């Protein structure tokens, strides 16, 4: 009269796997097998990626930089010369590193309001309470609420090619295309209140470090503000202490030449960022990159010695075991 | 010495007959079930850490913190409570019956619990007497009556009883006419075969005629009358005072191992949180000192953070980091293995072994908190009459064979006499041929000190010196009632102990005529040496209730005699056949299932928590959480807790059609192997590696300047997303690759889970809601999965962090 079934009875067919070592001996070898060349092939990848990085903080006596450490009313700028020894072919990325930057502090990453940067009428009139104390200024809301925002970048990098006389031609660099597609075009937009930027950012107020308001920040207007490009990849956090964020991008010349031939450049920067209050340090790199990214020999390394330690263990335990 | 007049003529300070068996009131419940519950070191700190997050700071919800402790809370106060107002209910019987009083020359009818001491009562024939009477007359001559103890030594046999000489003759011919008489008793004790005492009848005018009272005279409560009209008797012990209610001893609790090696582990994880809290603090007030690392004119504190106290921003401090790195101890564990104990104990009701056609039912589970203790058992007490014998039962003695194979000392209590009981051990196998009976009946002591030389001589002189079957020892309860009660006479050799060595060391030890209460002594005394043995006994009459209550886990056998040990009990079995099937295969499997899942549950929060912990380093120790709030909250709800439970509820880890046919396989789990030192360790440093392996692998990962083929750089969020998808990822083939019974259940919950967490990561990232204050995750997980380097990084790192695993699994494969 009980249910003789299978789930109650504790009767229910199943597989019940038995792996023992004769039956899982071929892969230790069929793992390493697989994945020594993986990492031969990464490692190699990794070699040919050329990248040079040039530090320009100063705080030497040496250094051309020497004199921008402390200015106070003369815009500061800075002129280092450095060569390339072989030529970059392939595309060429810009970048700029801080070090001894917490971008990742607790205090400092929860200042910001999300909401009011995706063009909330309600949010844009009144900031969030997390974003302190950048939430008024002089009796007015700041447009971008937040240290997060404050605190941007605003260097300007120039590099100039000295050709074979000793005039030197300047480099086209392009600003468009280096955040990301998707928080670029969806979750930062701009008010919609009306045709002409201006007149949107009415009870607001540029940030305390900035110098022009945030509606004047580029000519077009389609990167011209909550969507400038330099904006919207500072805006996103580093995770580390010492970072590096994309500035421009190089594009090939049409002809089959290399973008960068190899020979002496310059570098005119205009000294505006102050970092050695915090003894903070600042570079400017040149990439290439491949289908994998930079140049980082951590992955292949790590697949040769996983590959290695797997096939002689397994090939240690083969002749161990050959004593049955 | 207690003075009580037969009718209270003068020719007290006594209790009124009111049993009470429970604990809990009808009001002062509630504020004694929560003192008893949250005085436990886990139920404290749970409360501690809600408050502490409702008050301070919390890094996901309160919520989630204090809806499973209300949870955990209700459930146990519930089972309590309805525990007990069976308990009430039950008493509620005995109380509130019809007994029949001669007051006042008339046949009064009272209250069974109004009986006062010194009145004279009447029962007539098949009726229960109300309390302790003594034999005044009887309805026939010769002053005798037949009376069965059917619930006080478990028999049915006719003992008789002689009535008072000068008494006889009264019968219900003016027996109140003012009868002069001082019943001088002796204090009550639970002796249950010795009485002195004396009465002083008097005459019409005056007399002094005296006669000793013995066992003969004494009427015992919980005893019927057989074959006898009517009798008249005189109360004398009325309620928690009679023979019967001294030997109750009441219910105290009962725990499991594996539940004290939970708190066992929560203590040690408690010193772990607070040396990780500790050190954090510690680390955080020094990096501090320098007066450009906080407040970098990058992010300034508002005024209040400067103006806070600074002794009062240490302790804050340490309570934010004590809420954050909390999770190591998991209050869904404490969910999860209610359900799992819920749930569970339905398969013993269910199954079909446990079914006799001639009593039309099945087995019963009172108690679900025993389920693992099933399977631990290291002693067993059986009761002779009504269990081993109904002749011997169906397969009694290849069950005591079975259960010797596996390891366990058989021990049989009973109440009868040495005459029958020695020939039943002698049947059931427990008795062979070639054994030297060992012997300490009352046919051998005659004296008192006869006794210490006797253990001398069997102990010191005879058996230890060396044959490990031969010694079996027999005793009787009036020997056994000196060696407990006189041992504290001399001191330089405790008779207890000489006792219980020579107990310990033999194979299997017979005692009879024994009291309810010395059944509960013995295995009290089992109970407490060299560690914990641990207990079981069956019974299935009134009389095994004591020993019942007192064992670890009892075992009730619906009998004949009545359902009195079958609701007392925690499981109850319509045969003594059933206990092999019982505890040989659902003990072992439930120990297995709850041990795993204990430290697979510790495992998996401890490896969960390690990266956050080891992150605080590479910022400026703010209590920056690695993780998202919602991946914080769903970690440990719908990602992993499916997987583990479906594990627990129905995985055969050996098939029970061999666990059956092979008792000796019991030995494997012998000593709570499965939850020591060596496996807690392991599973601790693997968890460690793990979570060190995790963080270092993609802090390593991370050096790159980009990882996509566009050039793009990545924030935290997808940092955090790449060490929860490894991590998530690990734990899970963990569990998949320790599975050996693969259901089609394991299949869906398994693959399931993973796909739940892509399907659900994808979800959450990609739409705006909106109805949050940010949206730092609106793409990161699709992002994230757009770059090969991140890909193959993940990939070997799944088979990094479970390499040990996999060379373990082979190395337990040879030698
Ligand atoms: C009288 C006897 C009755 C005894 C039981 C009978 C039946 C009882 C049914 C009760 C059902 C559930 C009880 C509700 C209590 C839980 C409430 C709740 O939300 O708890 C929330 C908890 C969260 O804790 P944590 O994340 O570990 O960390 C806690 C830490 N202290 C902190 O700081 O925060 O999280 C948890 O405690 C986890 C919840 C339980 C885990 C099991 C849930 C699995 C369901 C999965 C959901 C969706 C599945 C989707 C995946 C697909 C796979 C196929
Ligand atoms: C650039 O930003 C820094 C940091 O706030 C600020 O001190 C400096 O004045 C800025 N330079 C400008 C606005 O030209
Ligand atoms: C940048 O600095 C170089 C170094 O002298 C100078 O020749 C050039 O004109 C500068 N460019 C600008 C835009 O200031
Ligand atoms: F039947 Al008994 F002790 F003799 F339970
Ligand atoms: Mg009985």
């Amino acid at each position: 009269r009980p249910d003789n079934t299978a789930f109650k009875q504790q009767r229910l067919p199943a597989w019940q796997p038995i792996l023992t070592a004769g039956t899982v001996l071929p892969i230790f070898f069929i793992i390493g097998l697989i994945f020594i060349p993986i990492g031969i092939g990464i490692f190699v990848t990794s070699n040919n990626i050329r990248e040079i990085e040039i530090d320009y903080t100063g705080t030497e006596p040496s250094s051309p930089c020497n004199k921008c450490l402390s200015p106070d009313v003369t815009p500061c700028f800075c002129t280092i010369n450095f060569t390339l020894e072989k030529s970059f072919e392939g595309n060429v990325f810009m970048y700029y590193g801080l070090s001894n930057f917490y971008q990742n502090h607790r205090r400092y990453v929860k200042s910001r309001d999300d909401s009011q940067l995706n063009g909330d009428s309600s949010a844009l009139l009144n900031p969030s309470k997390e974003c302190e104390p950048y939430r008024r200024n002089e009796d007015k809301p700041i447009a971008p609420c937040g240290a997060i925002m404050n605190s941007m970048f605003n260097d300007t990098l120039e590099l100039f090619l000295i050709g074979q006389d000793s005039y030197p031609i300047p480099i086209a660099l392009k600003k468009k295309g280096i955040a990301w597609w998707t928080d670029k075009n969806v979750k930062f937009r701009n008010p919609p209140g009306g045709d002409n930027l201006e007149e949107r950012f009415k009870g607001t107020t540029k940030p305390v470090n900035w110098l022009k308001p945030v509606y004047m920040l580029d000519s077009d207007p389609d990167n011209n503000g909550f969507i400038n490009e330099d904006f919207i990849v500072w805006m996103r956090t580093a995770a580390l202490p010492t970072f590096r964020k994309l500035y421009r991008l190089i594009e090939r010349k049409s002809d089959l030449h290399p973008t960068l031939p190899a020979g002496r450049y310059w570098l005119n920067v205009t000294y505006n960022y102050p970092v050695h209050y915090f003894d903070g340090r600042k570079r400017m790199i040149l990439s290439t990159i491949s289908w994998m990214g930079g140049k980082n020999p951590f992955l292949g390394i790590a697949y040769i010695a996983v590959g290695s330690i797997s096939f002689l263990l397994g090939v240690v335990l083969l002749v161990i075991n050959h004593k049955y | 010495t207690r003075t009580v007049f037969v009718g209270n003529h003068p020719v007290q300070r006594f209790c009124d007959n009111r049993i009470v068996s429970s604990k809990y009131t009808l009001w002062n419940f509630l504020p004694k079930n929560l003192f008893e519950q949250f005085r436990r070191i886990a139920n404290f700190y749970f409360l501690i850490i809600f408050l502490v997050q409702v008050t301070v700071d919390t890094p996901t919800s309160p919520v989630t913190s204090g809806l499973p402790l209300f949870f955990v809370i209700t459930v146990t106060a519930i089972k309590q409570g309805y525990e007990d107002w069976l308990r009430h209910r039950a008493d509620n019987e005995v109380n509130k019956s019809t007994v029949y009083i001669i007051e006042n020359a008339k046949r009064v009818r009272k209250e069974s619990e109004k009986i006062k001491v010194g009145d004279v009562v009447e029962v007539q024939a098949d009726e229960t007497f109300p309390c302790d009477l003594i034999l005044l007359s009887s309805c026939t001559t010769d002053g005798t009556c037949y009376v069965t103890t059917a619930s006080l030594d478990g028999e049915s046999n006719c003992k008789t009883h002689y009535a008072v000489r000068d008494t006889i003759a009264l019968c219900t011919a003016e027996s109140i006419d003012t009868l002069r008489a001082a019943i001088e008793c002796e204090q009550p004790q639970p002796d249950l075969y010795k009485f002195v005492g004396r009465i002083n009848i008097y005459s019409n005018s005056l007399e002094a005629v005296a006669r000793s009272l013995g066992p003969e005279n004494l009427l015992l409560k919980g005893a019927t009358l057989k074959n006898t009209e009517k009798i008249y008797g005189v109360a004398v012990y009325t309620g928690m005072e009679t023979k019967m209610a001294l030997n109750y001893q009441g219910k105290s609790q009962k725990r499991s191992a594996v539940e004290k090696s939970i708190n066992a582990f929560l203590i040690v994880y408690l010193f772990i949180l607070l040396t990780k809290a500790a050190v954090c603090t510690t680390l955080k007030y020094v990096w501090q000192s320098t007066p450009y690392n906080d407040e970098p004119w990058y992010n300034q504190k508002t005024q209040k953070e400067r103006e806070t106290l600074k002794v009062l921003k240490m302790f804050t401090d340490f309570l934010s980091f004590m809420v954050l790195f909390n999770f190591i101890i998991p209050v869904s564990m404490y969910v999860t293995v209610e359900m799992q104990k819920f749930l569970g104990s339905f398969f013993i009701s269910w199954d079909k072994d446990f079914y006799d056609e001639e009593i039309n039912e099945g087995a019963l589970v009172n108690t679900s908190d025993l389920n693992e203790e099933l399977g631990q058992v290291d002693y067993v007490f059986t009761d002779k009459t009504g269990t081993l014998t109904e002749k011997l039962q169906d397969q009694a003695a290849e069950t005591i064979e079975a259960l010797h194979a596996a390891g366990l000392k058989v021990w049989v209590l009973t109440g009868d006499k040495m005459e029958t009981a020695k020939s039943t051990c002698y049947a059931c196998r427990l008795f062979q041929t070639n054994t030297e009976l060992l012997e300490l009946t009352t046919k051998t002591i005659e004296e008192s000190e006869r006794k210490e030389d006797r253990l001398h001589e069997l102990l010191i002189e005879y058996r230890k010196k060396l044959e490990h079957q031969e010694y079996g020892l027999i005793i009787d309860g009036s020997t056994l009632s000196l060696i407990l009660n006189s041992s504290q006479d001399s001191s330089s050799n405790n008779y207890k102990s000489i006792f219980l060595q020579i107990c310990m060391k033999c194979t299997a030890v017979l005692c009879c005529r024994m009291a309810p209460l010395q059944k509960a002594q013995i295995v009290r005394m089992v109970k407490n040496l060299k560690g914990s043995p641990i207990t079981l006994s069956i019974g299935d009459g009134a009389n095994d209730v004591s020993m019942i209550l007192e064992s670890h886990v009892g075992i009730g056998i619906k009998g004949k005699e009545g359902r009195q040990a079958a609701r007392n009990s925690d499981y109850s079995v319509p045969k003594f056949k059933h206990l092999k099937k019982l505890l040989l295969a659902h003990g072992h499997l439930y120990y297995v299932r709850i041990a795993h899942l204990v430290q697979y549950f510790f495992y998996k929060n401890l490896c969960f928590i390690l990266p956050q912990f080891l992150y605080q380093f590479f910022c400026g120790f703010s209590q920056q959480p690695l993780y998202d709030a919602a991946y914080l909250t769903m970690y440990n709800i719908c990602f992993t807790s499916l997987p583990i439970l479906a594990y627990s509820l129905l995985e055969q880890h050996i098939n029970i059609d061999t666990l059956t046919s092979d008792p000796r396989l019991y030995m494997k789990i012998s000593g709570n192997a499965m939850l020591q030192l060596g496996p807690f360790l392991y599973w601790t440093f693997l968890a460690a590696f793990e979570g060190t392996v995790f963080f270092f692998g993609t802090y390593f990962l991370f050096q790159t300047a980009s990882l996509e083929e566009n050039g793009k750089v990545y924030g935290n969020w997808t940092f955090g997303t790449i060490v929860f998808t490894v991590l998530v990822f690990t734990v899970t083939l963990k569990l998949a690759l320790d599975t050996r019974f693969w259901t089609w259940i394991n299949h869906f919950v398994i693959w399931g889970s993973l796909a739940f967490y892509v399907f659900f990561s994808f979800f959450w990232g990609g739409i705006i809601w909106p109805f949050l204050k940010q949206q730092r995750m609106y793409f990161v997980f699709a992002q994230m999965l757009s770059s090969v380097s991140t890909w193959l990084a993940i990939i070997l790192l799944i088979f990094i962090s479970l390499f040990p695993e996999i060379l373990l699994i082979v190395l337990k494969n040879v030698r």
